[PDB]
RNA sequence: CAGUCCCUCCCGCUCGGGAGGAGGCACUCUGGGGGGACUGCCGGCGAUAAGCCGGAGGAAGGGGCGGGCGACGGUAGGUCAGUAUGCCCCGAAACCCCCGGGCUACACGCGCGCUACAAUGGGCGGGACAAUGGGACCCGACCUCGAAAGGGGAAGGGAAUCCCCUAAACCCGCCCUCAGUUCGGAUCGCGGGCUGCAACUCGCCCGCGUGAAGCUGGAAUCCCUAGUACCCGCGUGUCAUCAUCGCGC
């Protein structure tokens, strides 16, 4: 299954399928990522799904864009994603839902352009 | 710390000199008093139910004069 | 020794090797860096071990930085204007040769002559309402 | 095999929509084979300009955009095809540039 | 980075950051229980927009507030025994990560140090360090005068975190101490209503002046 | 003598086409006009706002 | 800033006058009548008296 | 198994602490005494530091298949203070890069592409993921989930 | 290595790991259209109206988000030192051309941006990372030499094809140990680099001894309120250089 990820810029694109359980981030392990808080965003989806489909499924994914903190947090809609399609189960995803209301919506925020008046600090930002 | 907490029941409407100070009806809950409804004076916002703590059970609000 | 005298000026050994050079009016930190790799010991050991043998090999790379390894222009003034040749000053040396370029500016009336004059910047400061 | 790769731009889109509609209209009625229109990133030309003609009055600035809209068609080898696309008329902002890769 | 893998598989099973999950954690004065989220949550962390919500702001994690609080106090009005608080080398403001590092560190200070659970402790600190009256002004006839208010119990928390995080800039600024050993002391002595914590003492602050003004 | 000297660089060197001022010349892709003529220019070469 | 423009509380009593059964309370179902019977291009008034005829024809059968 | 598979920091320690060994690289007369960038504030504080570029420069080889030097400068370059004025994004050396590029193209385990790049010959690879892949053995006994 | 027969490379525990070609069009993506989303409904408020509050459902909801679009007059505001131009004035000048200087000059007052007023810290090494746009005497990848600014050669590029290309923020393996100093570089003199007829008035950078003041600043004091304040950087306009600026990402 083909699953879709968006947050700001970070673009998330998944691929789950049947194996031992080796998931991989643009082909790296996720225990290996040096940024920890990062790595506790991507593994939520998967530690609130289960031991049994984690070790059941085995999940490719590439994130592209944005930073590290916007891929981590497209990483972790695409395993949501993933692995309720996968599953296709009700009570998983109104479990996610409990957890947070972004797990299957996500977050619709964008940046705002920058305004004149000295548009370097900000949209709204202004002078003395 | 000899405070009586109580519960905000109603909320007449905001009052104080800039509008951040919301006068409420509260009910004593614990206390001398027990139960007595008091209209008293809440800074930071407020709903009905809130858990309000107070210092004096004697001191009440004057009617506002609108 | 909490007390080292090395070419005439006094540090402490508390500090590391290239930091305890760094006292020294005439060495700076890539400076006593360098000149202590030359040396061929780590500028990081603590100054209240200095020997007199290494005392005297630091004494002789700061009288002859270009023989000791060090390139041409990690000096403080290459191409020396009395000499031609590059070369190391170390305190009162570099104080005469800076006294020494004053006066010279001064004598040839150079613009850089009258700002120094006046103390003055020279530069191209924009003097308005900074300073 | 052949490929003529016909790039049409403009900034009017429904000129560029007309003339992609003819050019695939005929390379249908000549039965040629022919990758559908790929629409390009646009350009997107961004110019700033005070509006204070002077230097009297609070700094307003007014920003005015070009897009600038492009389309790739990759048809195949056709002399019948490639005899057809010189008679299209062509609105004055539409260029079109027509060339072969093997 | 064993120490960083191991913080990573630990709370796999549902533990706030690291460890010592919520379940143990209790609330002792009945006014912040609908107030204090306590919900079991990996990252404290939501980029919520709690804001918008006139009261959303209940929903976010006990901790996540304090973060909140840690990473915008630094350059204001306030010149406490005139003193001057900012962040001028690699302030926290956007370093969420930085704030992330430095409570952990508080955390982990505060086991080694009390060894219990330290969501229980900051409990009792935030319940001790609440000021319940303060001051107000109101005029009639031109008569401003002052007069004593109660607070409502969300901005108790609010001042309780702002005490808290204050303090840690209060202490950590202009000294060869650092900032986790400052946030862990405030904490530590405003959960035992210890009087030289800044919080506490200003909490009696606030709830004196308010007790002489009516 | 009444020749003026030949500049490929500098403002004395650009010039806008229309008013003939020696200020602000935007080169965009090859305009030659004031900042400020061209806003008597904008809706004829095309500009849009948005 | 809810209030329905003027002209929508003009355009929709005609538009109901005319074809009152062929309205009822469905949002969508009133929305595309609205769009083949009138000319709108902008979707967005184009729903807009679709909300306002909506509640309209909620209001017939009320009283 | 593969570099890939396994953390930067320690296959860069691992490369180095291996490549230390081998005699065709070493830092030049001049490496001592001067910084491995412009940005760079003080000196290189360890002596091996010369070698760690090479255990990196050759990973960059093995990812991004040619490499020149102006690149690799943009990569290694860093943030500046300017005084007065601010912190500024400027480029490394280069020819500190260009020397351990040249050592490691006498080491045969990079050559050159003329007019693409430096690339990495297959012994660099098979050199390269061999660590990896060693690295892999060990972080799957002290992290079971790697067998995955 | 979305699935990936066939071919190529390397490694392994022989499970597989990673990479390319073969070939495919899979997700975002670029863009030709339409839908969804609308006080739509529940209840209350409100005259039952308008419209409001709370609720649920919905990715998104009661001017969806930021703007373009600011009428009638007033301020006798500024702009004839740009354009059209009332009026007056000079006409070898109140014309034109060439050059040295000045427009940068300081006991100083005021405004606005940039930074320095460390242990969050300065230094070595690893790694998660974009994006607005631009590029022809240009982007310039890239080979090679020189620390280096750069020089010889050099592919590709007139725009999802090549280059600018790196973002920056961050964390860690390690070092330093609360100091006007290992902060911070102004300030000098030296020697090299780019540009241009040439920069001392009148460019910056590269490295060297050198290290100012500044170690948290009174009455009083301006502005923002959710992708927003705070804070952090990239790029580009104008442009060889000059902006710590404006722009916009």
């Amino acid at each position: 299954i083909q699953t879709t990820g968006k947050r700001k810029t970070a673009i998330a694109r998944a691929v789950i399928r049947e194996g031992k359980g080796r998931v991989r981030i643009n082909g790296k392990p996720v225990e290996i990522i040096e940024p920890e808080i990062a790595r506790f965003t991507i593994l939520e989806p998967l530690i609130l799904a289960g031991e049994e489909i984690w070790n059941s499924v085995d999940i490719d994914v590439k994130v592209e864009g944005g930073g590290f903190m916007g891929q981590a947090e497209a990483a972790r809609m695409a395993i949501a994603r993933a692995l309720v399609e996968w599953t296709g189960d009700m009570s998983l995803k109104e479990k996610f839902m409990k957890y947070d209301r972004t797990m299957l919506v996500g977050d619709p925020r964008r940046t705002e352009p920058h305004k004149p008046n000295r548009s370097t600090k900000g949209p709204r930002a202004k002078r003395q | 710390d000899e405070g009586y907490p109580a519960e905000v029941i109603e909320i007449i409407g905001r009052t104080g000199t800039t509008g951040d100070v919301t006068q409420v009806k509260v009910r004593i809950l614990e206390g001398r008093d027990k139960g007595r409804v008091i209209r008293r004076n809440v800074r930071g916002p407020v709903r009905i139910g809130d858990i309000l703590i107070l210092r004096e059970t004697e001191r009440e609000a004057r009617e506002i004069k609108s | 020794r909490h007390i080292v005298r090395v070419a005439g000026v006094d540090l402490d050994g508390n500090k590391q090797l290239r930091w305890a050079l760094t006292a020294i009016k005439g060495i700076g930190i890539n400076f006593a860096t360098m000149v202590c790799r030359v040396a061929g010991l780590d500028p990081f050991m603590k100054a209240g071990y200095l020997t007199d043998e290494q005392v005297k090999k630091i004494e002789e790379i700061l009288a002859d930085p270009v023989a000791h390894g060090i390139p041409r222009w990690a000096v403080n003034r290459p191409k020396d204007y009395e000499t031609g040749r590059d070369l190391h000053l170390i305190t009162a040396k570099l104080d005469m040769a800076i006294r020494e370029d004053i006066m010279r500016l001064r004598r040839i009336r150079a613009y850089r002559g009258i700002r120094h004059e006046l103390g003055l910047p020279v530069r191209g400061q924009r003097t308005r309402s900074n300073f | 095999m052949q490929k003529a790769r016909i790039k049409i731009a403009s900034t009017n889109v429904r000129s560029l929509d007309e003339v992609a509609n003819q050019i695939k209209q005929i390379a249908e009625r000549t039965g040629v084979r022919m990758s559908g229109p790929i629409p390009l990133p646009t350009k997107r030309i961004r110019i700033t300009t005070r509006k204070s003609p002077d230097g009297e009055g609070s700094a307003t600035f007014d920003r005015w955009e070009l897009r600038v809209h492009k389309r790739l068609i990759d048809i195949e080898a056709d002399e019948r095809a490639m005899r057809q696309i010189m008679r299209i008329r062509v609105p004055e902002d539409v260029t079109i540039e027509i060339e072969l890769i093997s | 980075a064993k120490p960083l893998n191991e913080r990573f598989f630990i709370p796999h099973e549902i533990k706030v950051m690291g460890r010592w999950s919520t379940e143990d954690v209790e609330v002792r004065d009945p006014s912040l229980k609908p107030y204090i989220n306590l919900e079991p949550r990996l990252l404290p962390h939501t980029h919520g927009r709690h804001a918008k919500k006139h009261f959303g702001k209940a929903n976010v994690h006990i901790v996540e507030r304090l973060i909140n609080k840690i990473m915008r106090s630094g350059g204001s009005h306030y010149k406490v025994a005139g003193h001057f608080m900012r962040r001028e080398h690699r302030s926290l403001n956007s370093k969420k990560v930085k704030a992330y590092e430095v409570v952990k560190e508080a955390f982990k200070i505060i086991e080694q140090r009390t060894g219990k659970n330290p969501i229980q402790v900051l409990v009792w600190a935030i319940e001790n360090a609440a000021p319940r009256e303060d001051t107000t002004s109101v005029m009639f006839g031109g008569i401003r005068y002052h007069v004593a208010v109660d607070i409502s119990p969300m901005r108790r928390l609010d001042v309780a975190l702002r005490n808290i995080a204050l303090g840690a800039s209060a202490k950590c600024y202009r000294n060869k101490m650092s900032f986790a050993e400052a946030l862990a002391e405030e904490i530590i002595l405003a959960a035992n209503k210890d009087p030289k914590s800044y919080a506490y003492s200003k909490k009696l602050e606030i709830e004196r002046i308010a007790e002489s003004s009516r | 003598y009444n020749k003026r000297k030949p500049r490929k660089f500098g403002k004395g060197a650009r010039r806008c086409i229309r008013c003939g001022q020696y200020g602000p010349i935007i080169r965009i892709q090859g305009l030659m006009l004031c900042r400020h003529c061209f806003r008597e220019v904008a809706p004829k070469l095309g500009f849009r706002k948005y | 800033g809810k209030i329905r423009q003027g002209f929508i509380k003009r355009v929709a009593r005609e538009l109901v006058n005319k074809y009152p059964n062929e309205f009822t309370t469905d949002f969508e179902h009133n929305k595309k009548k609205v769009q083949e019977l009138t000319n709108v291009t902008s979707k967005k008034i184009r729903n807009r008296i679709a909300g306002y005829v909506t509640k309209l024809v909620r209001m017939k059968m009320e009283g | 198994a593969t570099v890939y598979d396994v953390p930067g920091d320690l296959l860069v320690e691992r490369v180095a602490q291996r490549l230390k060994e081998i005699p065709e690289i070493k830092p030049p007369e001049w490496a001592p005494f001067v910084k491995t960038g412009r940005h760079k504030e003080r000196l290189p504080e360890q002596e091996d530091w010369w070698y760690y570029r090479v255990a990196s420069i050759l990973r960059r080889v093995y990812l991004d298949g040619p490499v020149g030097i102006e690149r690799l400068r943009t990569y290694y370059g860093g943030r500046k203070n300017r005084g007065h004025a601010p912190e500024k994004f400027y480029k490394a050396g280069g020819s500190i890069i260009r020397k351990a590029l040249q050592q490691l193209e006498a080491a045969g385990f990079v050559e050159k592409v003329p007019g693409k790049g430096r690339v990495i010959t297959p012994k660099g690879r098979s050199f390269l993921d061999k660590i990896a892949t060693e690295l892999k053995k060990e972080l799957e006994e002290i992290i079971p989930e790697l067998k995955k």
